[PDB]
């Protein structure tokens, strides 16, 4: 059993994992409160606000964590039951994000560039954030389903078994067609409303942090979500790279760069708008 | 012409002191609040 | 029993109220307001107790609300107008004796209580008079201070002179002191104040749509 | 003349209302609840009235809207439409029968819920501002002309005209007799009139701004008035002078409502700080506060039995507070 | 009930009823044959002092809180300046619209200047 | 099942 690891380095990957986790639930579920919880925030407008911070708290609460205490040693600890749940809760909390993200890129997109149009009703954004769950959780359930736990000489594995086909067809359609949902098409969603919003907006001085915010938004987006699906994609091209601490070092890279992106939303909140700051310093 | 019209008729009214009014407010305030829900 | 029969009504007045708010919330509300003397009359007529006007651009109605049928006294009646788009303000720039008249009551409109966020779109109509006055009063024994001007015009610049002094004038008391002021210049004639309109009403909305976005 | 009057009003004073509520027990904390909440309305609600039989309520709304309110189940029985978006009063019939409103429009329409528009009547040449019915027959109104009017429903011209106010009127209220009725005005005075004779019997001159509301006491021998100058004053009708004053140093806005509790010991005022404030009528101290509104409070009722307190305000709510 | 009273080239107009230190003060002037005009204001504390055009330095304005009394110093006349003088008060406090208007409740009868 | 050295990496 080759997958073990001395102590400087679980030191190290520990308290670089729980800076992001304690940053990332103590400002979501603070902002969710800030929001829910003054009698005058509770607006339309916030709705795509607070399911965002809720998805982003139930993603850094669960599939860090865990996924950090399952890729330190190479072992299960908990059993059948959460290895089944872990593969098919987590993920939909992840595309709902994702999907969350788009959503509030649409509303400030319609909100700039069509001003004179009235905002949707209550009831189509509680529906939206319905099918929005609703497509996560669809999306999310192969995984769940299939998944299953296998016992090892000294080891116990929670793994994803596929059937089985001499060509490799079912997870390699479903790896490319996850892609595709999740990298390709909220990026050029949001580049395309983002850009049209800043060359409208380009008092001058609000209007240009808000094209800076709106450009390190996007930035960040890209940066750290690339090499996540790069090596999801990665062992349909080159499988032998799967037998080294190399690929564990890499794992856990990406893993902190993927999951590193929920910390950015309330430090945005609380630097531009005024009203959100004497919420942080209420909460406080 | 009318605002003098006016002022003289209504120079000449009964008025009744304070002390009266007041007792008669207090018997009325009194007598009835057995029936205030407030 | 009888309850049945008031849930059953209930239901179908919540339903149309709904439908009303889906037509309520797609209209703006404009309040016109301006002097006799001033043209704002003549600018009705050309979209087209109290007297309305229903002009649709870029398929979007506006509904705007000439009043008039009550006294001289305007300071009860005036707290009505309190969710309005916005308050178009005709002046006519041909008569300096009325303009001190027009000063007065755009500075208390402007710093009215309940008009403190409402944002004027401000007309100075009639200046075809104004050229024809000018080139042919003299526009300074009214006002002393326009012996010593700059500007910030066919044959002669002291028409710009004026028009830019009494914006300037305008904007002065509007900049002394949330909600910002659109000044224009119009003619006796002119097809395109709807267009002026749709555009500041507009930037009026963007305006307050940047707030309550949560990004200042 | 005015002279010898202030002189004859100052010799019938011997001592004042304070200082003779020494020996009494005094109210003590008064704490209310919000036990409903009505929200159907778009636009802000500019006036109510209650019921006779203290469970119907009616509320006019500036978006053209007239809704008839249960206060038990808060049950909306009738949402009217207008043909004016601009109203600023509503008033509900003794018999339970009828309705009336009226606004910018200058017209007094009423509406028999027996829903189509019964009387239209047309003779004011400024807006509406109160009414109010005597019996289902006789109306009476005040208007922005610094006129009042008693009209018949049935011929559906005006009957008599009360003339003698200098600015526009605000409110009126009726006698519990149905004999007398007083109206206060924009020019800091408040006038009684008789609705046989039509001649104004007393004024009396106590404020110093614009008068907002006016009702009388249970009793029917006295009236209390709100005013832009941030106090209330407490009138009697044989008194013939300004009796008692409500104030505080730490209030600097306008009374827009003003009503009385059952046995005449409460005295409430919506103000324009966002609240409602409850005095003691006769020890002269503050003793309750409402605060439930996010806008300015602009209408306020107490109920016939004296069992609920309504509020409506800007925010497009009507709240009940037990 | 409030009272305005004028006399009077120094003007005075003396109030009763009131509280002076709360109202912010007007000088209204009306030409025989025209209408109402607005000559000059005065705000609560005395800081801020406006004139119309016509007026500016030839006019001045003063207020005194103590005696509760307003003055008004005028010189350089000229034949135009023949009117009835009124001494306004604006209704609402810590502020306002219709001191120019023909039945305004809170102004005195006013006095005659003759050139 | 695969192999005795595999990592098995989670979403």
């Amino acid at each position: 059993n080759q997958f073990v690891q001395p102590a400087w380095q679980i030191v190290l990957w520990a308290a670089a994992y729980t800076v992001i986790v304690v940053t990332s639930v103590v400002g979501n579920v603070v902002v969710m409160w800030i929001i829910l919880a003054h009698k005058r925030m509770r607006t339309v407008t916030n709705y795509f606000l607070v399911n965002l911070a809720f998805a982003e708290a139930s993603m850094a609460a669960f599939n860090t964590v865990v996924n950090f205490t399952y890729a330190v040693h190479n072992e299960w600890y908990y059993g059948l039951f959460y290895c089944k749940f872990h593969n098919f809760f987590p993920i939909a909390a992840v595309f709902a994000s994702i999907y969350s993200m788009t959503a509030v890129a649409f509303d400030r997109y319609m909100a700039i560039i069509h001003p004179l149009q009235p905002r949707l009703s209550a009831t189509a954004t509680k529906v939206v954030i319905c099918v929005i769950w609703v497509l996560a959780l669809l999306l999310a359930f192969p995984q769940g389903y299939y998944s299953t736990t296998e016992t090892m000489p000294s080891r116990v594995v929670c793994m994803i078994e596929w059937p089985e086909h001499p060509n490799k067809i079912y997870e390699k359609v479903y790896h490319i067609c996850v892609t595709v949902l999740i990298y390709f098409l909220p990026l050029l969603v949001i580049g395309y409303a983002y850009t049209v919003v800043g060359i409208t907006l380009w008092q001058v001085s609000a209007k240009r942090k808000v094209v800076k915010m709106m450009i390190v938004v996007v930035c960040t987006f890209a940066i750290c979500w690339l090499p996540f699906h790069i090596f999801f994609l990665l062992p349909y091209i080159n499988p032998d790279l799967y037998l080294k601490k190399f690929i564990q070092q890499v794992y856990l890279a990406i893993m902190w760069l993927a999951m590193s992106s929920t910390m950015y939303n309330p430090i945005i909140y609380c630097c531009l708008n005024d009203r959100f700051r004497l919420g942080f310093k209420h909460a406080f | 012409r009318k605002l003098v019209e006016q002022l003289k008729m209504e120079a000449n009214i009964d008025r009744i002191k304070v002390s009266k009014a007041a007792a008669d407010l207090m018997a009325y305030c009194e007598a009835h609040a057995k029936e205030d829900p407030l | 029993n009888e309850e049945k029969a008031q849930r059953e009504a209930n239901k179908k007045i919540e339903k149309q109220l709904q439908k009303d708010k889906q037509v309520y919330r797609a209209t703006h509300r404009l309040l016109l307001l301006g002097a006799d003397n001033s043209g704002k009359s003549t600018i009705v007529k050309q979209m087209r107790g109290i007297f309305e006007t229903k002009f649709q651009v870029d398929k979007v109605n506006f509904h705007m609300f000439d009043v008039g049928g009550q006294r001289d006294e305007r300071r009860k009646w005036i707290q009505c107008f309190n969710d309005v788009t916005a308050i178009i303000f005709v002046v006519d720039s041909s008569d300096y004796n009325r303009l001190q008249e027009a000063l007065n009551l755009f500075k208390s409109i402007w710093n009215n209580r309940w008009l403190r966020t409402i944002s004027v779109i401000l007309f100075l109509n009639k200046q075809d008079l104004l050229a024809e006055k000018v080139l042919a009063s003299k526009i300074e024994d009214y006002f002393p201070e326009f012996a010593r001007y700059t500007t910030p015009p066919g044959e002669d610049p002291r028409v710009t002179r004026a028009k830019y002094f009494i914006r300037d004038e305008f904007l002065r008391i509007s900049t002394a002191s949330r909600h910002y002021c659109y000044p224009h210049f119009t003619c006796a004639v002119d097809t395109e104040n709807a267009r002026r309109i749709f555009n500041d009403c507009r930037d009026i909305i963007q305006r307050m749509h940047l707030r309550q976005y949560e990004l200042l | 003349l005015k002279n010898q009057i202030r002189d004859a009003r100052k010799a019938c004073a011997d001592a004042t209302l304070s200082q003779i509520t020494n020996n009494i027990d005094p109210v003590g904390r008064i704490q209310m609840r919000t036990r409903r909440t009505l929200r159907g309305h778009l636009a802000k609600i500019y006036a109510m009235h209650w019921g006779t039989d203290s469970r119907l309520l009616v509320s006019a709304s500036q978006d053209g809207k007239l809704i008839i309110w249960d206060s038990y189940t808060t049950n909306k029985v009738h949402a009217i439409p207008l043909r004016s978006s601009w109203v600023m009063t509503c008033a509900y019939a003794p018999s339970g029968n009828y309705v009336a409103c009226g606004g910018l429009d200058n017209i007094c329409s009423i509406y028999n819920l027996k829903v189509r528009v019964s009387r239209e009547l047309a003779g004011h040449t400024g807006y509406l501002s109160c009414c109010r019915f005597l019996d289902d027959n006789q109306i009476v109104t005040s208007s922005g002309d610094t006129t009042c009017a008693l009209w018949d429903i049935e011929t559906g011209q005006q009957t008599t005209t009360f003339t003698g106010h200098t600015g526009d009127v605000m409110s009126l209220s009726l006698a519990p007799d149905t004999r007398l009725f007083v109206s206060g005005a924009c020019d800091a005075s408040a006038k009684l009139w008789d609705v046989r004779e039509g001649m104004c019997r007393q004024t009396f001159t106590g404020h110093e701004s614009d008068i907002n509301a006016i009702c009388f006491f249970p009793n029917g021998n006295a009236f209390a008035t709100g005013s832009d100058d941030a106090t209330c004053r407490l009138f009697d009708l044989r008194a013939d002078q300004e009796l008692m004053t409500y104030s505080h140093d730490n209030i600097i806005c306008g009374i827009t409502s003003v009503s009385f509790s059952k046995s005449g010991r409460l005295l409430l005022a919506g103000y324009d700080d966002f609240n409602c404030n409850v005095w003691d009528a006769l020890k002269a101290d503050r003793a309750g506060v409402l605060a439930g509104h996010d806008n300015r409070v602009s209408c306020l009722g107490v109920t016939d039995d004296g069992m609920a307190v309504a509020t409506g305000s800007w925010d497009s709510f009507l709240k009940i507070w037990n | 009930q409030v009272q305005l009273q004028e006399s009077g080239l120094r003007l005075s107009c003396a109030a009763s009823g009131f509280t002076f230190s709360n109202y912010k003060m007007n000088w209204v002037r009306q030409a025989p044959g025209k209408g109402l005009e607005w000559v000059s204001d005065i705000s609560q504390s005395g800081a801020s002092i406006s004139y119309t055009g016509s007026v500016k330095g030839r006019f001045t304005i003063s207020r005194d809180n103590a005696k509760n009394t307003l003055y008004l110093q005028m010189n350089s006349l000229k034949p135009e300046d023949t009117a009835v003088y009124y001494c306004a008060r604006c209704p609402a406090p810590f502020t306002c619209f219709d001191v120019t208007s023909t039945t305004y409740a809170y102004r005195g009868q006013g006095t005659q200047v003759t050139v | 099942r695969p192999k005795p050295q595999q990592f098995f990496g989670l979403m």
